[PDB]
RNA sequence: GUGGGAGAGGGUGGUGGAAUUCCCGGAGUAGCGGUGAAAUGCGCAGAUACCGGGAGGAACGCCGAUGGCGAAGGCAGCCACCUGGUCCACCCGUGACGCUGAGGCGCGAAAGCGUGGGGAGCAAACCGGAUUAGAUACCCGGGUAGUCCACGCCCUAAACGAUGCGCGCUAGGUCUCUGGGUCUCCUGGGGGCCGAAGCUAACGCGUUAAGCGCGCCGCCUGGGGAGUACGGCCGCAAGGC
């Protein structure tokens, strides 16, 4: 039982129920992993450095949970299968080191 | 016969030649030169006043599609670069933005024994 | 020398573990999308150690860039 | 890996008495503890040499401690032997 | 033991971008490449240069350092999991449980061997082009084993600090990594430079000793013959001790 944080970057040229079924399949294998969420924060479509996908924007979720880690790994893999889901990095979550303080 | 009058001139200078290729905004080619398009055979065509000869060519046949406007684009380390710059830049030609997007790897690929001593 | 400014200097307070935060890290960026050397961003050894990480995180992610071109040569 | 409340579990099974955290028996169940999830996680992975030194090293010093536990009192060493199951 | 810390330490899985090559398409024309100069080569079956898309293999630019880690070999994209070592603070526990280490056992760059796979770039041998008095070379165009992966062998080296390990003692200054603290600074561990005493044939070493001492192991006894012969042990072989 371990912190993580999920960053998501998926299509940004899906509808609110194609966006919205991504979600429920996001929810669903979290809650089929036993993922814990504490928090949330979706950025939503920001433009990219570099094209994704052939598309200069992409559409970003966050999600601070909580998780046991031997599935961690299990669990990334089960979110790539989405072709609509282009990113996925799971972070170990850290205290912040501030600089210039 | 296309009337293209604003695009984009990349310039591969090497050790060896320099090549000029004037293309439209989206890359796709409309005239080029090099030193081989000049008389120049040889090592000669690895010398900055056959780079600007090369450029100076190729310009004056982007003049016969109408162009005025390009924006320059810069690969490769050679002598000769900064003389084809030059050549474009007097050239009749309005020279918009010089960029040098010369492409170095991140470390993939072995050179040969030639480049060896480094990665 | 490297006497324009210090990138550390020119900024206040700020996470140097927070690889999302895109408008701070682009800063510490070249012209180019290189990161910026010692004598340019005015941090400690680990300081720059955690920043480069953290930059390559903000890379992956699609924030940074990983290489950009040089104008006005 | 090897949580703070498994570490205090063996040690309060293995104490000497009430705050005991440094005897021999201590030392030799902890080391037993390292020792079996080393050798678990040697099983896979098993071309990890670097963990295996550290295996080797955990080893000789439980049969340094044993050795002195031995020559000392060897009640104590038949005790912590049968508890531990160790020597085959 | 408790509480903290730094790290390219190791293993497994996944994953990112740049570039090379190749394929597809667009656009486009007379050469590209290469060198001291050239030629082989490739190009009208449309190359080079440019744009877009795709495949594949291999290595991780900036960070990056005179830096860090590891017993050594050695380790450099990112994420997760598994895992080794190590340092500091508290002065808490055991109560000499220590040091070294013939044998034994295991690890051990590259090259090399076996089986299977992979094969983009590079490239022994080899095919050529040059150079040359000749050129079994350096230079140029190709190119196989190999380099890569899995498993099993091989045990070598300028395997280098050419300096075995451990402990104690013996001026300091400066730079740096990493903790702790009354955080100008002090204290502990580690990486460098200059130097007290002292040592050294000299160069140089000098709290990271090559100084002063103690313990234990390894090794040397003029050069060639020769790391050869014989014998033994090991190895599929090359060959190693
Ligand atoms: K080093
Ligand atoms: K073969
Ligand atoms: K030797
Ligand atoms: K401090
Ligand atoms: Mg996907
Ligand atoms: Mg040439
Ligand atoms: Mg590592
Ligand atoms: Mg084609
Ligand atoms: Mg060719
Ligand atoms: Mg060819
Ligand atoms: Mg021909
Ligand atoms: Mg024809
Ligand atoms: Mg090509
Ligand atoms: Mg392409
Ligand atoms: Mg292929
Ligand atoms: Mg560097
Ligand atoms: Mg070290
Ligand atoms: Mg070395
Ligand atoms: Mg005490
Ligand atoms: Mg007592
Ligand atoms: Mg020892
Ligand atoms: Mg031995
Ligand atoms: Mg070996
Ligand atoms: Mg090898
Ligand atoms: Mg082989
Ligand atoms: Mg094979
Ligand atoms: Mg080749
Ligand atoms: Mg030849
Ligand atoms: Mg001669
Ligand atoms: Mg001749
Ligand atoms: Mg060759
Ligand atoms: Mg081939
Ligand atoms: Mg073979
Ligand atoms: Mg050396
Ligand atoms: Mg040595
Ligand atoms: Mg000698
Ligand atoms: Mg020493
Ligand atoms: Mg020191
Ligand atoms: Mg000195
Ligand atoms: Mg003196
Ligand atoms: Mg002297
Ligand atoms: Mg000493
Ligand atoms: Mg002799
Ligand atoms: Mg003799
Ligand atoms: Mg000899
Ligand atoms: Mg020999
Ligand atoms: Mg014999
Ligand atoms: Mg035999
Ligand atoms: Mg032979
Ligand atoms: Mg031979
Ligand atoms: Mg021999």
């Amino acid at each position: 039982m371990r912190r993580y944080e999920v960053n998501i970057v998926l299509n940004p040229n899906l509808d609110q129920s194609q966006l919205a079924l991504e979600k429920e399949i996001i929810q669903r294998a979290l809650e089929n992993y036993g993922a814990r969420v504490e928090k949330v924060e979706e950025l939503g479509l920001r433009r990219l450095a570099y094209p994704i996908a052939k598309d200069p924007q992409g559409y970003f979720l966050w999600y601070q949970v909580e998780m046991p880690e031997d599935r961690v790994n299990d669990l990334a893999r089960e979110l790539r299968i989405r072709d609509n889901v282009r990113r996925v990095m799971v972070v170990k979550s850290q205290e912040p080191f501030l600089a210039n303080a | 016969k296309r009337q293209v009058a604003s695009g984009r001139a990349y310039i591969h200078a090497s050790y060896n030649n320099t090549i000029v290729t004037i293309t439209d905004p989206d890359g796709n080619p409309i005239t080029w030169s090099s030193g081989g398009v000049i008389g120049y055979k040889g090592s000669r065509k690895g010398t900055p006043y056959a780079a600007q000869l090369a450029a100076l060519d190729a310009a004056k046949k982007a003049m016969a599609y109408g162009m005025q406007s390009v924006d320059v684009i810069v690969r490769g380390t050679g002598a000769g670069r900064e003389q084809a710059i030059r050549a474009l830049q007097a050239s009749g030609l309005q020279v918009k933005s010089i960029v040098d997007d010369t492409p170095v790897p991140h470390n993939g690929c072995r050179p040969k024994k030639k480049f060896r001593k480094a990665s | 020398p490297s006497r324009k400014a210090k990138v550390k200097a020119t900024l206040g307070e700020f996470d140097l573990r927070d690889y999302r935060n895109v408008e701070v890290l682009k800063r510490f960026l070249s012209e180019t999308g290189k990161i910026l050397p010692r004598r340019r961003t005015g941090l400690s050894a680990k300081e720059q150690r955690i920043l480069a990480k953290t930059i390559k995180r903000a890379r992956i992610l699609g924030l940074l860039p990983f290489t950009e071109k040089l104008v006005r040569k | 890996p090897i949580t703070k409340e498994e570490k205090q579990k063996v040690i309060q099974e293995f104490a000497r008495f009430p705050g005991d955290t440094g005897s021999t028996e201590v030392q030799v169940a902890l080391l037993t503890l390292r020792i079996n999830r080393l050798s678990e996680h040697l099983k896979v992975h098993k071309k990890d040499h670097h963990s295996h030194r550290g295996l080797l090293m955990m080893v000789g010093q439980r049969r340094r401690l044993l050795r002195y536990l031995q020559r000392e009192d060897p009640e104590r060493y038949r005790a912590l032997i049968e508890k531990l199951g160790i020597r085959g």
